[PDB]
RNA sequence: AACUUUGAAGGCCGAAGUGGAGAAGGGUUCCAUGUGAACAGCAGUUGAACAUGGGUCAGUCGGUCCUGAGAGAUGGGCGAGCGCCGUUCCGAAGGGACGGGCGAUGGCCUCCGUUGCCCUCAGCCGAUCGAAAGGGAGUCGGGUUCAGAUCCCCGAAUCCGGAGUGGCGGAGAUGGGCGCCGCGAGGCGUCCAGUGCGGUAACGCGACCGAUCCCGGAGAAGCCGGCGGGAGCCCCGGGGAGAGUUCUCUUUUCUUUGUGAAGGGCAGGGCGCCCUGGAAUGGGUUCGCCCCGAGAGAGGGGCCCGUGCCUUGGAAAGCGUCGCGGUUCCGGCGGCGUCCGGUGAGCUCUCGCUGGCCCUUGAAAAUCCGGGGGAGAGGGUGUAAAUCUCGCGCCGGGCCGUACCCAUAUCCGCAGCAGGUCUCCAAGGUGAACAGCCUCUGGCAUGUUGGAACAAUGUAGGUAAGGGAAGUCGGCAAGCCGGAUCCGUAACUUCGGGAUAAGGAUUGGCUCUAAGGGCUGGCAGCCGACUUAGAACUGGUGCGGACCAGGGGAAUCCGACUGU
RNA sequence: GGUGGAGGUCCGUAGCGGUCCUGACGUGCGAAUCGGUCGUCCGACCUGGGUAUAGGGGCGAAAGACUAAUCGAACCAUCU
């Protein structure tokens, strides 16, 4: 009889508003909920650090963001990681193109000054 | 109880004066030689039946041999 | 326990026998551990040092004072208290010292005292908020707290 | 569920009567009375909060049974003081003596000038 | 977030003991639990053990200081007077 | 034979028990046999009653030892006096031991012990008592009795003391140079060394001389919160063994499915332990914290607890079934099995880390160990010695208590008295819960008796149309509200509270949807958990359906309060 | 917006205590008990044992309360 009842409890039954005598903190406490969410998200950032996927600085910033209650789960945190990856990819591509243009300009100026000191 | 690894150390243990008796427990996949000294019960686990049969003839005649069953 | 002043285990070396002596000095405010507290007549005038009153100059803030030479410290040795040297007297070897009550006392110049104010000062500034704090105050000291009028 | 009783006449849950649960080969649960937890020795200096290493943390009258190497470490101040405070005490015992040598040389130079 | 307006550490006492008495307890109660920068190592580790005794977490070097603070102003003036008398004796 | 016993049925105590065990106390009340004279407020074939007999087995369990708060001798003081004060205070308060010298004895008078004298050395703290819950070395498993079991028996250990001639090994350990012989392997003669060895280090190895003295550690520490590890119990999916149900269904329901102490090894926790190295674009990291040029991350190591897994014990024994005996008196004999996994802020115990609180800082000694010192001993190259906390071997551990009750019947209350009395163990569901209710193990007969009717007054529960305090000194009593979720919450205030203010809505069942995770190789595969939110359908609007479980608001006086 | 868990903090189990029904009982279970309702339940909390204070004395968060069912001066014996 207990197994037949707890199968319905696993399905989501006999757990409505009426059959509930304790508070939410009594049933599933918010401290243990915070514990579970920290144990998930901290090891998630730890795996993404150890797999060479995120670096140490963005790791530390998103670690402080995990501590400061920004992300309620793992999915939007993965989406925020991939959005920062797209942003850093675009910024690194523009910075590398600007550095390549600057290096081309500096080497052209160096070769021009070399031709000037070779002629005169 | 102390488990002996070598055959020569078990023979030197059985040669001692404090050795009261030796008994042979023949279960499956093991043969256990137990010698009763004054302080410890020294045991020897042999996985080879031919090695156990060779060791059984190497007991001293003064020591009381008992095949436990 | 039962004392506002903190104490200090000061380890001395015995000059006659090979054995390290230990003493319970009243720690004045500013003494840390691993400090060399000197003691004698030819000692310097600084905090963490006991020297006789005839050697120290005018206006010296001292505590743990002796009323008589030899009794190991009797006067001005509660928490945050000090006695001050007013004036000396070379003839008859006497010294005026005023006490934290305000009384001026003629004390001989032979006896000694540690230099400074007693640590744990300002203890009476915080109010005891409740009967629990007063109960734990006097339970360590002695049975005098249930003051029935 | 096998509820089970003491095997002593001390019925109180005192620090002497500390227990653990253990299963016998006769298939029943019973108390085994635990030994009190001994601690490692603390340093003779008294500045380090940590305890010494290489020494078996056990109750003191057990140390008659332990061997010589089990109770200390093979070092000067072995089993009495930690190695950091040992090497700092060696440094201090060297440098105060060298300072005394420097003071003696300065006293000889003061006698040479005066 | 700022939780209370003008009551800090004394909010554990609730409505009890009076406003002026809690205001007098508040400054001392903050000063005895405020960790202080150690003069020896520099690390903010001066934790109060009991009355007049302060302890550094790094050096493990206990200092006999004030009851509720580390250095009292009277003890600072006493130390200044004692060093002045020491310099006047030494010359 | 209503009460005794057995079987069946129905119940209760419902794991903070009506269960199993202890302390104080009781003192044979414990167990067997017989009796129904007296007691057990009826009875009894029954009993804790009576009469015969039996029952308590320890180096390891306690006392015994130590000291606490304290008590109490000696010196001393006081007192007419029995005596009193006093516990380090007006004391020559030690009888101990290393080494050296001398004589006397005992043993193959070798070499050592015993004592006698002298020299020499020495601090201690107050004689003594004081805990069957404080400190305190070291025993567990199985079986056995009508009554005793960590005590008896068997099998495994372990603590302390002794150990002369040292009973056996191993350490102290046997190496080097020079000169000869020998083709060489190697063998002789002399000279010294040898109170251990290895690692950069944390430190390790099987020992690894050592006194008077000194230093240190253990003994030896509060309360609370949070987290993590490991056990015992509970839960789920299966394999086996036996039972329950099977008029219909159910790969279904119930029980069981193990391994001690003491060693060795390996997981698992902890480190304020060491080496390389020098870091801001600050980094590492916790539930919270916290850490860092006084050395962080990243690598390589070291130590402690290892009560957890494997192995010795040890399957022989224990347990669940099935079968043969002894016609009996029997640790009888034999087949099989005692298996594979996953989980959880789950309850209890324990270990460890980290914080908070104190005008509280949370015990001593017995006893044991380590180190610094270097007074002294050994032997001249060996059939070596002084010295061993190393592995074995031998002997001993004296004295007292041990049965039972431990509480609606073994204690105290004049008693089988609804009172009182200090602790441990702690299942399933429902539920926040160790609340209340039902059930499993265990226990019991309804509490100094039964039968027949259901009168009045009662005691304990309830229900009442309409009114709603008109009753009464007085809303006395009873009743209303009550859990949880979503809103919302005033005057006043010491701004902390009031506050669950007040005032509303929902709550059942069933069928779904969405969200909240690990292991392996933005993706794929394999698995384990309880919650939260939303929707539809439906029941005579019934749904915290029993149980659990705040009536509220506005004012006045007194006392601040918590407490007594 | 989170985390945190402080309080001589609130409801409330055990424990400690005993307001009200001036209920039961009142030649009682009881020379002070029982039922419901109640105060408190992390600290001025409860409690065993050891110990100390002895009668014009002790001790008392103070009621002349308690000091062995005896307290505005305990109990036993003597004067008697
Ligand atoms: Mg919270
Ligand atoms: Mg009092
Ligand atoms: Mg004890
Ligand atoms: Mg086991
Ligand atoms: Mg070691
Ligand atoms: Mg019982
Ligand atoms: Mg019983
Ligand atoms: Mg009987
Ligand atoms: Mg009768
Ligand atoms: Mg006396
Ligand atoms: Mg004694
Ligand atoms: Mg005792
Ligand atoms: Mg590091
Ligand atoms: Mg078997
Ligand atoms: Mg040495
Ligand atoms: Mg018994
Ligand atoms: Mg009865
Ligand atoms: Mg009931
Ligand atoms: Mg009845
Ligand atoms: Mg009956
Ligand atoms: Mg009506
Ligand atoms: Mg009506
Ligand atoms: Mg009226
Ligand atoms: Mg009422
Ligand atoms: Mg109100
Ligand atoms: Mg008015
Ligand atoms: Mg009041
Ligand atoms: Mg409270
Ligand atoms: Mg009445
Ligand atoms: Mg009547
Ligand atoms: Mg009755
Ligand atoms: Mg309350
Ligand atoms: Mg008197
Ligand atoms: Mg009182
Ligand atoms: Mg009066
Ligand atoms: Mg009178
Ligand atoms: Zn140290
Ligand atoms: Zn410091």
């Amino acid at each position: 009889r207990c197994r037949k009842n707890t199968l319905a409890r696993r399905k989501g039954r006999h757990m409505g508003i009426g059959k509930r005598k304790g508070t939410a903190n009594a049933r599933m406490p918010e401290k243990v909920t915070w514990m579970r969410r920290m144990r998930i998200l901290r090891r998630l950032l730890r795996r993404y650090r150890e797999s060479k996927k995120i670096d140490r600085h963005m790791y530390h910033s998103l670690y402080l963001k995990v501590k400061g209650n920004v992300f309620k789960n793992k999915r939007i945190l993965m989406e925020h990681i991939h959005k920062l990856k797209a942003d850093k990819a675009r910024k690194k591509l523009l910075a590398d193109q600007a550095e390549a243009r600057r290096s081309k300009t500096k080497e052209a100026r160096k070769r021009r000054e070399e031709r000037l000191q070779a002629k005169k | 109880p102390r488990k002996i690894e070598e055959i020569k150390d078990f023979l030197l243990t059985a040669r001692r004066k404090d050795a009261k008796s030796v008994k042979i427990k023949k279960n499956k996949d093991n043969v256990k030689f137990k010698v009763r000294c004054s302080r410890y019960l020294y045991t020897l686990v042999i996985t080879d039946k031919e090695k156990a049969e060779k060791l059984k003839q190497s007991l001293p005649p003064g020591l009381a041999v008992k095949e436990l069953k | 326990p039962g004392r506002g002043a903190p104490l200090a285990k000061v380890v001395f070396r015995d000059p006659y026998r090979f054995k390290k002596r230990t003493e319970l000095f009243i720690a004045a405010e500013g003494i840390h551990t691993g400090q060399f507290v000197y003691c004698g007549k030819k000692a310097q005038l600084n905090i963490g040092n006991v020297l006789p009153v005839g050697t120290m100059p005018e206006g010296t803030i001292v505590c743990c004072l002796e009323e008589k030479p030899g009794d190991r410290g009797k006067l001005a040795r509660a928490s945050g208290n000090y006695a001050t040297v007013i004036s000396h007297n070379p003839e008859t070897k006497k010294t005026r010292v005023k006490l934290p009550s305000g009384s001026k006392k003629v004390i001989s110049s032979a006896n000694r005292a540690v230099v400074g104010v007693v640590a744990g000062g300002g203890r009476i500034d915080k109010p005891i908020l409740k009967a629990g704090r007063a109960y734990h105050k006097y339970k360590a000291k002695r049975n005098c707290w249930p003051r029935v009028r | 569920v096998q509820r089970l009783t003491y095997r002593r006449r001390l019925s109180y849950n005192t620090a002497s009567n500390k227990t653990r649960l253990s299963r016998t080969p006769g298939n029943r649960i019973v108390y085994l009375y635990t030994k009190k937890v001994g601690k490692a020795p603390k340093s003779a200096c008294g500045v380090c909060p940590g305890r010494l290493r290489g020494v078996r943390a056990v109750r003191p009258k057990v140390l008659m049974r332990l061997s010589k190497t089990k109770k200390h470490v093979s070092r000067a101040y072995g089993g009495s003081m930690c190695a950091k405070c040992v090497r700092d005490r060696i440094k201090r015992a060297f440098l105060i003596e060298e300072q005394k040598i420097v003071v003696k040389v300065l006293k000889a130079q003061a006698q040479s000038q005066k | 977030a700022k939780r209370t307006k003008k009551v800090g550490i004394v909010g554990k006492y609730g409505t009890r003991y009076g406003a002026s008495l809690r205001k007098m307890v508040k400054k001392i109660e903050i000063s005895q639990h405020a960790k202080y920068t150690c003069s020896f190592c520099g690390k903010t580790k001066m934790k109060r053990r009991a009355v007049g005794i302060w302890h550094c977490g790094s050096c493990m070097k206990t200092v006999a200081g004030g009851a509720w603070t580390y250095n009292t102003t009277s003890a600072v003036t006493v130390k200044s007077a004692i060093r002045r008398l020491k310099e006047l004796k030494d010359q």
